[PDB]
């Protein structure tokens, strides 16, 4: 056709298939789930690699001392994003001597990412932001979308084959606001190991856990400290 | 007209040891012939293995702080591990002499330890110039303060002076004597004497009180 | 009939991009291996005429004493992020008095791999290979046309890579030696290349803990041909 | 209802196409087709 | 789930799951999805029908072109 | 400010604004480039004028330094430029490092140029090549050839422009050690190649030489026909 | 914002510029309009008719002064005339706080034209869709020059723009010659406006201002009745 | 074809289709109603609940623009809040040049400007947006104006954008606002939108009222709990 070429351009709909393209690098990556409970929010990744020799690709990165995020898409606008974020929390931690409110960064990347959504020539960012950190508040699971249009919810699923992640999260997010550390985290493997192939689930290489704590910085957890929180689950029923 | 400089006091002292490093200094913030207050450290933890110290113009102490903490970790996001105390020392030379034109009035004594366990001392000019050091007093009182401790710790001057290296008890008296001498004729000497010390496990402050002319 | 440079695919992902990992298949191949006793690493030279000089090109290039490179694909291109990454180790030691770690002095080029827009124009067609020995020991790190880099053991790029990656896995393990590794790797390119192996068509360079970055030339060379 | 896709082969499509267009002639023995192979990336059926 | 009638179905399935996890078809297509999965398990030469049949009718339907790309997130 | 990319890919990984300027290469006049062990020489064919006119301003040989020549190919008005910026950089060079320029420096600038100057915003690519010829300091004779994609390249002799295969294959099929023996025997040589590629042997040639410790050096047409009267002569011994 | 920054005019393979091709031809749909030098000064005379009887005519003017001693008419399209218009006003201005003089008219007629050619090159716009007509006494002798959308300009002894101006060139050739007087140019201006005018010519379908050594000025209705009276 | 791709090319009958499909997508944007009584201003919201995981209070389609001038939306998100956020900025630029609060005349004036900006280039597309503005003052009563995507504003006794605006706009007329005060305002605002989307469109809503007047004391903000829960007492008096 022709409605399909630049982001200015609507569509005789009027849905934009530039945006609408955007939104298939966050289903190209790998699945990612977050969560929170009353007093602790975490969020698991799951690596890829290409060869078994060459490693795998991390996807949980440190942002600050109370924030901790996950990526889907492609590498380079994550580390696009992720050094403005890095910036936009030390900026304001020189200024105002004073942690982040998570709700406020997130609509500065919001008003950050809706600028080359409008212009000519300029692409949107290929990314599916999953988002954890502290307010006062306690724990905050946000999720984005290359629309930039933010979403707070209280659990969340991005990536490729990420809906029976969502139906497992249905059925059990009633229990998530009681249970503590050492279930929830295993909760949040009960839901990964639902996305995958029948034979392969969690060979300790290809998994990461990050979690902020009430009184705890947030700490990145890989192929090691994942050992103790990825014993004691049960074996896939077929 | 607009001045943009004045002096606020303050002396600060660092000590290499074999295995550890004492950094220590007063708390008196004031200026003009009056007093500002009795309760002012320039003890900054910056790792758990540096400490640094600034005396000077207060305002440019404060902001050069808060700037060190910035860029430690936009380090630690750029490298995945904490910086060691030479790259401390190589940045901030760089930082102070990236104002040449209009600099900080500020004396800086960095203590902390090696990737070996041992103490080192790197002492900045006002530019940013520097060398390692065993041991540099900072501040006013530095030319009362630098002779002592080259009689005791450098053995200078004395015959048949053996060398056994310096121990923590005999450091911490010699400290605590130290600012006492150097309190009873300065008038920028404080009235409480914060001390940090960087050990192998980690940091250890302790606050002795000072007369209060 | 004509896009824009900065358009996405159907399938969702780009056009130019894809491009240019189309593009990095013509180049000449090239194969490193991350070992614990040392990183080695090779390439062919595609040499065309008898009259052509064969030692004025190449695709070993050093960084710093402790880093190497090995490029593929178009090659004028890539003198650029040579030139970057050099400046780019100049400056962290100047400002940090030490030595700027492999990878991240891989994801210092990878911000630059993907910069091109119409303001202030195209991406890249190589394909980059990092040999390193930094306080981690050796290092080996694989970049991409899109910026996308990964640590790799034994990766294998260009015409043959395919082919190679797969007589690759076969003979690697992970408690390998360099005298074994770089003989491994030359049965490869004897395996994979069109003309007669001699001591011009290829050359090697490999990096140690101990010693700084060497450079094989033609007389230390020719034992393992020798010796294949 | 079916949407096949006719894209160019991989490697191992165009050495069997080699195998295919190159049975029937009079070859030296020892040459190699993977070379050639090697040497299209992109190419069609009709043109190898 | 109309179209899902008269198959052998194992009640594995989850039409709440696929109607929401299929966006932007029609009837034609949501049909689409009922065959492609009634060949699948015939491929596969199951006699019922799971979730994961219609899981790759979906793909089918939306029958994207494959071009190499796992090098994302 | 014109912000428009040009040199854009191809769906099968091309760039076809190059590639159309390595043809509008391919149809410039043919010049060749030899090196000997202590002279080098090298000349342009097709002078193709209408002889009655003038022609120092049509030369197709500059010097940049003392040490350095170069002649080249293609479109004329792109080369000059590339001439003028390269004489900048070189003079540079002897403001900063005090030694006069090495060959393969300056022609890394000029790819690098080249190149980069692919890479910009709103430009076509150059459309020509150049052969750079230069006996550096402690007399090591080389030279190099530049692609429009701005790819240096060494070479023991070459030759460029419209039907330059050929004479190439001239080249690869008569070049020897001997054949570098003497500097009249090299000119020779480039004078064989010429001859048989440029057809009619009149005053088309336009041969320059330097002897590595010289400026450059070009004949007036008595050697030409000189030469060219003693390779017919040795020719015509040989049938 | 800002602009395109590519000219939108190029050469055809017949080797023709296009958009000025058929800006020529918007310029000879144009109003008639003629004008003639005759040994005391340069006349000209534009034909304007309302379209109804509600306009005013005493509101625009096609005759318009471009300084103490240049006049200046065109035959073309309206919008585009008053900007170039301004622009000349400017340059005379430029041109007199530098020399203290007033200027020569070949001299503004360079400066226009350069900005004409300058504008029909330039990034993303269409060129001018005019063509001017200039007057003026300078140095004693009188002088009349033309530009196009093109750009050029001519030194004309008398022509004449607009629609059926190839029958009005035959007819001023068949008309004028070397001798005559600024009133005999009237007489022979209202005369060839005649030969393709409207039915009735009053004293106000018409414009038409004079140069001579006392410099430009434009007529009213009180005398252009008095011209168009025993006329014909 | 080709008439309806740039914001800068005339249809050949005289109009901008792009402008027209930027309007399209306000009908896909859910329902948003306002209307102003006799002494205050109420918004109405009514908002979809996607899936159960998304918890309550996320992406309010309800903003809060000055202390007394506030926005409620219905368009996309995104966008939408970008012009929040330059009305915000934009009533910071009044009060910090001259003193005192922004009139609803000006400011809409000036939004509406910043609206119709985007209408006229390649460069940029149009808006994908449409919303309300209303606001209270003891001097100037209750104001309330709504802005298309493309940049045309009005007075409203009361408004209406969304899915079902006729739907919506149909009963709004029955009321008498000329005389409620913003109390039985609450239920009735409640109510016109418990009529409409149903359980066959609609798996579940949310209600969002917002609320201003001199009641609230000029400031604005967000209804009590309480105080909509009577509305949702008054919610199932529509079975009858």
């Amino acid at each position: 056709n022709q409605y399909d070429n630049d982001v200015t351009v609507w569509s005789p709909q009027g849905r934009i298939h530039q945006i609408e393209y955007a939104m298939e690098a966050v289903k190209q990556g790998s699945a990612t789930v977050g969560l929170k409970s009353k007093t602790h929010a975490v969020l698991v990744a799951l690596k890829r690699a290409q060869s078994e020799l060459a490693a795998h690709q991390k996807k949980i990165l440190h942002v600050d001392n109370h924030i901790g995020i996950s990526i889907a898409g492609l590498t380079a606008d994550a580390r696009l994003l992720c050094n403005f974020m890095r910036q936009e929390c030390l900026d304001s931690r020189f200024v105002f001597d004073r942690p982040l409110p998570v709700s406020r960064l997130v609509s500065l990347i919001g008003s950050k990412t809706q600028i080359p959504t409008q212009r000519y020539g300029r692409r949107p960012y290929g990314v599916g932001l999953l988002i954890a950190g502290y307010d006062d508040m306690g724990p905050h699971i946000f999720q984005t979308c290359p629309s930039a249009n933010y979403f707070d919810c209280r659990a969340m699923s991005i990536g490729a084959r990420s809906q029976s992640a969502r139906t497992y999260l249905e059925r059990h997010m009633s229990e998530f606001m009681e249970c503590n550390l050492n279930e929830l985290v295993k909760h949040g493997l009960r839901a990964l190991r639902e996305t995958l192939p029948a034979e392969q689930d969690l060979t300790t290489k290809n998994v990461s856990i990050g979690i902020v704590g009430k009184d705890l910085e947030f700490t990145i957890y890989d192929d090691d400290d994942v050992s103790p929180f990825l014993e004691g689950l049960e074996e896939r029923p077929q | 007209r607009f001045s943009p400089y004045v002096f606020n006091g303050g002396t600060i002292l660092a000590i290499a040891g074999e295995d550890f490093a004492i950094v220590a200094s007063d708390t008196r913030l004031s200026e003009g012939f009056s007093i500002h207050t009795r309760d002012s450290p320039k003890c900054y933890k910056l790792t758990d293995k540096t400490v640094i110290g600034c005396s000077g113009f207060h305002g440019d102490c404060l902001t050069l702080t808060k700037i060190i903490e910035a860029r430690l970790k936009m380090y630690k996001h750029s490298n995945n591990k904490a910086m060691t105390t030479g790259a401390i020392a190589a940045m901030l030379s760089t930082i102070l002499y990236s104002r040449r034109f209009f600099p900080y009035y500020v004396y800086n004594i960095i203590g902390g330890l090696d990737e070996e366990g041992k103490g080192a001392v790197y002492s900045f000019d006002p530019v940013g110039s520097y060398q390692r050091d065993s041991f540099k007093a900072g501040g006013s009182a530095s030319a009362m303060l630098q002779p002592l401790l080259d009689n005791q710790v450098g053995f200078k001057n004395m015959q048949n002076v053996e060398h056994v290296p310096l121990s923590l008890d005999r450091a911490m008296r010699l400290v605590k004597d130290v600012f006492i001498s150097a309190a009873e004729r300065d008038v920028y000497t404080g009235d409480a004497l914060r001390i940090c010390i960087v050990t192998k496990e980690g940091i250890r402050e302790e606050t002795v009180s000072l007369r209060k002319d | 009939y004509d896009r824009g440079v900065n358009t996405f695919s159907p399938e969702g992902r780009l056009f130019q991009v894809e491009y240019a990992i189309e593009a990095i298949k013509l180049g000449s191949t090239a194969i490193g291996i991350q070992t614990s006793e040392g990183v080695c690493l090779a390439v062919e030279k595609r040499i065309t005429s008898p009259l052509m000089e064969p030692s004025s090109i190449e695709k070993i290039v050093e960084i710093d004493a402790h880093i190497g490179c090995a490029m593929s694909g178009l090659i004028a291109d890539a003198k650029t992020l040579i030139d970057k990454a050099r400046v780019e180790t100049q400056n962290h030691w100047f400002t940090y008095n030490e030595t700027m770690t492999v990878e991240s002095v891989t994801q210092a080029v990878s911000n630059l791999a993907l910069q091109f827009g119409e303001e202030d124009s195209r991406p890249f067609g190589v394909a980059l290979l990092f040999g390193g020995v930094d306080e981690k020991g050796p290092q080996l790190f694989h970049m991409d046309p899109s910026g996308t880099f990964v640590q790799c053991d034994a990766r294998a790029i260009g015409s043959a890579s395919e082919g190679a990656q797969s007589s690759l896995q076969e003979v690697y393990h992970k408690s390998m030696t360099l005298k074994e590794a770089i003989k491994s790797s030359l049965i490869i390119l004897k395996q994979v290349m069109e003309e007669k192996l001699n001591a011009t068509n290829i050359e090697l360079a490999t990096v140690q803990p101990g010693q700084n970055f060497h450079m094989f030339t033609k007389e230390e060379l020719e034992e393992v041909i020798k010796d294949i | 209802d079916r949407k096949i896709e006719f894209s160019l082969p991989d490697l191992e499509g165009r050495t069997h196409i080699f195998k295919i267009h190159a049975r029937s002639m009079s070859v030296e023995r020892d040459i190699r087709f993977e070379l050639l192979a090697r040497l299209c990336p992109n190419s069609t059926g009709a043109e190898i | 789930q109309i179209h899902s009638r008269k198959m052998n179905v194992s009640p594995d399935v989850n039409y709440e799951e696929l109607a929401r996890c299929t966006d932007d078809f029609n009837g034609a297509q949501c049909k689409a999805v009922c065959v492609e999965a009634g060949m699948i398990a015939l491929r596969r030469g199951a006699t019922e029908l799971t979730h994961e049949d219609y899981m790759e009718g979906i793909l089918e339907v939306q029958a994207k072109k494959k071009a190499n790309l796992q090098y994302y997130a | 400010s014109y912000d428009r990319a040009i040199t854009v890919f191809s769906p099968d990984g091309h760039l076809f604004q190059v590639e159309y300027a390595q043809e509008a290469v391919k149809k410039g006049s043919t010049a060749v480039g030899v090196r000997g062990r202590d002279i080098v020489v090298l000349g342009v064919e097709k002078k193709s004028v209408a002889k009655l006119q003038d022609e120092r301003t049509v030369r197709k040989i500059c010097a940049l330094d003392d040490n350095v020549c170069m002649a080249f190919a293609g479109l004329t008005a792109d080369a000059r430029i590339v001439i003028n910026r390269a004489r900048v950089e070189c003079q540079s060079h002897r403001l900063t490092v005090e030694d006069p320029v090495t060959v393969e420096y300056i022609t890394r600038y000029i790819a690098s140029l080249k190149q980069r100057y692919t890479q910009s915003n709103g430009r076509r690519p150059f459309g020509i090549s150049a052969l750079i010829v230069g006996f550096d300091f402690d007399g090591t004779p080389r030279l190099y050839q530049t692609d429009p994609s701005g790819t240096y390249h060494a070479w023991k002799a070459n030759a460029i422009g419209r039907g330059a295969k050929s004479v190439r294959e001239f080249l690869e099929k008569n070049y020897t050690d001997e054949a570098i023996e003497t500097d009249d025997l090299t000119i020779k040589l480039v004078i064989k190649a010429l001859l048989e590629v440029v057809q009619s042997g009149g005053k088309n040639i336009e041969l320059a030489v330097m002897r590595r410790d010289q400026s450059l050096k070009i004949l007036n047409p008595e050697e030409i026909e000189k030469y060219v009267a003693e390779i017919e002569k040795e020719k015509e011994e040989n049938e | 914002e800002r602009g395109y920054s590519f000219s939108l005019t190029t050469f055809s393979p017949s080797g023709k510029l296009v958009q000025i091709e058929y800006a020529l031809a918007a310029v000879a749909g144009g109003a008639p309009s003629v004008g003639i030098k005759a040994a005391n000064g340069v006349v000209l005379a534009t034909e304007k008719k309302q379209k109804s009887i509600l306009y005013d005519e005493r509101s625009v003017h096609k005759v318009e002064p471009i300084t103490k001693h240049i006049g200046l008419v065109y035959s073309g399209m309206g919008p585009d005339y008053r900007v170039l218009v301004h622009r000349a006003r400017k340059l005379a201005q430029q041109y007199y706080l530098v020399y203290q003089e007033p200027i020569p008219t070949a001299q503004l007629v360079q400066r226009v034209a350069s900005v004409m050619q300058e504008y029909t090159q330039s990034g993303g716009v269409r060129p001018f869709g005019v063509s001017l007509l200039i007057c003026g006494w300078n140095e004693g002798r009188p002088y009349l020059f033309q530009s196009d959308p093109s750009g050029a300009y001519f030194a004309w002894k008398a022509t004449a723009m607009g629609k059926n101006y190839v029958n009005g060139k035959t007819f001023l050739e068949k008309r004028y010659n070397e001798d005559l007087e600024l009133e005999d140019a009237i007489h022979t201006a209202i005369l060839t406006l005649k030969e393709s005018f409207e039915g009735q010519m009053t004293e106000d379908n018409i414009e038409v201002g004079i140069c001579n050594e006392a410099g430009f000025r434009r007529l009213t209705p009180t005398e252009v009745k008095d011209y168009l009276a025993a006329i014909a | 074809t080709g008439y309806d791709l740039s914001a800068s090319t005339f249809s050949p009958d005289g109009r901008v289709f792009q402008v027209e499909y930027a309007m399209k997508a306000v009908e896909n944007s859910s329902t948003a109603i306002g209307i102003r009584c006799k002494d205050g201003v109420v918004f109405g919201v009514e908002k979809l609940v996607l899936s159960k995981l998304y918890e309550e209070g996320s992406n309010k389609r309800l903003f809060n623009v000055d202390r007394h001038v506030g926005m409620a939306v219905a368009g996309l998100l995104a966008d939408a809040r970008s012009l929040a956020d330059i009305a915000r900025e934009e009533a910071s630029n009044f009060r910090s040049n001259f003193g005192y609060n922004i009139p609803l005349k000006h400011l809409a004036d000036r939004v509406a400007m910043y609206v119709h900006a985007y209408t006229l280039y390649s460069a940029v597309r149009p808006f994908g947006c449409s919303f309300m503005l209303g606001s209270y003052s003891v001097n100037d009563g209750a104001q309330l104006y709504m802005i298309d995507p493309s940049g045309v504003s009005y007075g409203y006794w009361g408004c209406a954008i969304g899915k079902a605006r006729q739907a919506a706009k149909t009963e709004i007329e029955k009321l008498q606002m000329k005389e409620m005060t913003c109390r039985d305002i609450v239920k009735e605002v409640a109510k016109i939108i418990y009529i409409v989307h149903d359980e066959v469109k609609d798996k579940a809503f949310e209600l969002e009222l917002s609320w201003v007047g001199e009641l609230t004391n000029g400031r604005h903000e967000i209804v009590p709990k309480d105080i909509r829960e009577e509305a949702e007492k008054y919610a199932k008096e529509s079975l009858k």
